[PDB]
């Protein structure tokens, strides 16, 4: 029950910047702490054991300090591969546990998405259902708006969106949006389009098909 | 050389019972700490159990106590979790892991086994083709709509195609089932030339579908 | 000139009285670490008690060492396996005892992992002290 209070719970740096992350352990703990990454999808590695030892074949830019219950890592020079959820934990007394995580975030030069439409197959079509899906590709910043208009009508709560995570080497994202219609109402309209807005565009950009 | 290869995991239903086992190599499960880990969908890491043979000692959360198990054979380099009566809430990816011993940092950890406690029954996902549209770059895809549970793995031309690709995470929807899409991009000078196919891979279903995504 | 006075700690030193108030120093460290794990929910304030009267017995040790090093000279004291062994265990443990209770903020610059087994290691050496009494 020994409480790690970690923070912040997500930041967002440049390459080259230095970045910090606190761990405060609820009671002593001597220097039982380690740093762990966990990139998405996979299993979490451990960085730093015993508060302050580099474990072997990870790079130096990943450090760890304590002062008292005070427990920091310090990545001192952010590498774009260094995106991932950061753990500290304890494991001096029972139950083991753990911070609630920090997200890290690079930041980088803003880029547009590429925005792309794609009608329902017919295939779906006989399923009785419609589902159209719009694709942003490879912007940043993560914060985009897709709204979908069907003949100019603005749709709500009839799509679902879905992100990526950051890439690990040209640090975007990826979006996609799915309209779901019945195939009645799909085949009552013409003109179906998503507007996308986003930082990188200069004003909101409209792909769109009829039929 | 160090190996954690777990396995065991899968859906069930609450008050049933599910046997994770996780093979160890490169060290003796006999004279090191195993570890199980578990961390719930878009959540944080939390310690499941221990043991520690060489101490003939356990331990384990209160979560789990009375419920879960720990074990090791030594002889086949295997430990094991057994988890019975489950719950709603210890559906997680379940990780395997080992430190040289009770008081050292957990230093390796496997890639996990996904628990899904859930009364709804198993769906293969229907596949359908995200056309692409008429130097230049084009964008085609896979939709991967109306299965349960996670996960399904989506590949391209059987691996050969993964520059890029953009598989995406789940959404829940409204019926209680998961859908998903797999987009590329490629030169849209390939288009008719290049065959592109999408193989989707839903494993609890035993479901195994390849669309041909075509203009 | 030194050979004298390295006589004299051995007229103290080889003496029953402190051959046996050295004994009863061991029992006591043992029955001290035994209290001290049976009481549930000590405070800080009880448990740096508890960690002083350890750290004040294992430094005790440590004098006797030095001495029993100074009184024979170390050229003939280290020879004696029984006598190394007992060193070593008295050292370990006053290292394990020196950061257990004084220098615990500056553990981590020891680079050191396993630090509960390390605890559970230096109080089984205390128990293994008397294993070699136990022969004399
Ligand atoms: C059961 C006797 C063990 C007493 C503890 C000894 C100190 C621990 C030293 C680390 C050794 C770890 N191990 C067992 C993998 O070798
Ligand atoms: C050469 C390294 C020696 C380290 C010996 C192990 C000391 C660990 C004591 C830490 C005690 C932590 N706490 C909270 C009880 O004070
Ligand atoms: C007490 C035995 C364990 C030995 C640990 C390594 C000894 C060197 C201490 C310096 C460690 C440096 N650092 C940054 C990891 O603390
Ligand atoms: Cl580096």
């Amino acid at each position: 029950d020994i409480q790690m209070t970690q923070s912040p719970s997500s930041l967002s740096a440049s390459v080259g910047d230095r970045v910090t992350i606190t761990c405060r352990a609820s009671q002593s703990v001597s220097s039982a702490v380690a740093w762990y990454q966990q990139k998405p999808g996979k299993a979490p590695k451990l960085l730093i054991y015993s508060a302050s030892s580099l474990y072997s074949g990870v790079p130096s830019r990943f450090s760890g300090s304590g002062s008292g219950t005070d427990f920091t890592l310090t990545i001192s020079s952010l590498q774009p591969e260094d995106f991932a959820t950061y753990y500290c934990q304890q494991y001096f007394y029972w139950p083991i546990t753990f911070g609630q995580g920090t997200k890290v975030e690079i930041k980088r030069t803003v880029a547009a998405p590429s925005v792309f439409i794609f009608p329902p197959s017919d295939e779906q079509l006989k399923s009785g259902t419609a589902s159209v899906v719009c694709l942003l590709n490879n912007f940043y910043p993560r914060e985009a708006k897709v709204q979908w208009k069907v003949d100019n009508a603005l749709q709500a709560g009839n799509s679902q969106e879905s992100v990526t995570e950051q890439d690990s080497k040209d640090s975007t994202y990826s979006l996609s949006s799915t309209l779901t219609l019945s195939k009645a109402d799909y085949e009552k309209h013409k003109v179906y389009a998503c507007e996308v807005t986003h930082q990188g565009l200069s004003s909101p950009v409209t792909k769109s098909f009829n039929r | 050389e160090v190996q954690l290869v777990e396995s065991g995991g899968g859906l069930v239903q609450p008050g049933g019972s599910l046997r994770l086992s996780c093979a160890a190599s490169g060290f003796n499960v006999s004279s090191s700490s195993i570890h199980w880990v578990r961390q719930a969908p878009g959540k944080g890491l939390e310690w499941v159990a221990s043991i520690s043979s060489y101490y003939g000692y356990t331990s384990y959360a209160d979560s789990v106590k009375g419920r879960f198990t720990i074990s090791a054979d030594t002889s086949k380099n295997t430990a094991y979790l057994q988890m019975n009566s489950l719950r709603a809430e210890d559906t997680a990816v379940y990780y395997c892991a080992r430190s040289y011993s009770w008081s050292y940092a957990i230093d390796y950890w496997g890639q996990g086994t996904l628990v899904t406690v859930s009364s709804a029954s198993t769906k293969g996902p229907s596949v359908f083709p995200l056309a692409p549209s008429s130097g230049g770059t084009a964008a085609l895809g896979c939709l991967v709509k109306d299965y349960f549970p996670e996960p399904v793995t989506v590949s391209w031309n059987s691996g050969a195609l993964t520059s890029g690709v953009h598989t995406f995470p789940a959404v829940l929807q409204s019926s209680g089932l998961y859908s998903l899409s797999s987009v590329v991009t490629v030169p849209s000078s390939s288009l008719g030339t290049q065959t592109y196919i999408c193989n989707v891979n839903h494993k609890p279903s035993n479901t195994k579908v390849d669309k041909k995504v075509e203009p | 000139g030194v050979g004298r006075v390295q006589f004299r700690v051995r007229a103290v030193i080889d003496h029953l009285g402190m051959r046996v108030f050295g004994v009863f120093l061991i029992f006591l460290d043992i029955i001290l670490m035994i209290i001290d794990l049976s009481l549930p929910g000590k405070s800080e304030s009880s448990q740096s008690f508890y960690d002083g009267m350890a750290l004040a017995l294992s430094c005790y040790f440590m004098l006797d060492l030095g001495l029993r090093i100074f009184a024979y000279g170390p050229k003939n004291f280290f020879t004696n396996p029984w006598e190394v062994a007992d060193g070593l265990i008295i050292v370990v443990t006053f290292v394990v005892t020196i950061f257990y209770t004084v220098l615990d903020e500056y553990v981590q610059e020891t680079g050191a992992d396993g630090l509960g087994e390390l605890v559970v290691l230096a109080r089984l050496l205390r128990v293994v002290r008397l294993a070699r009494i136990f022969y004399s």
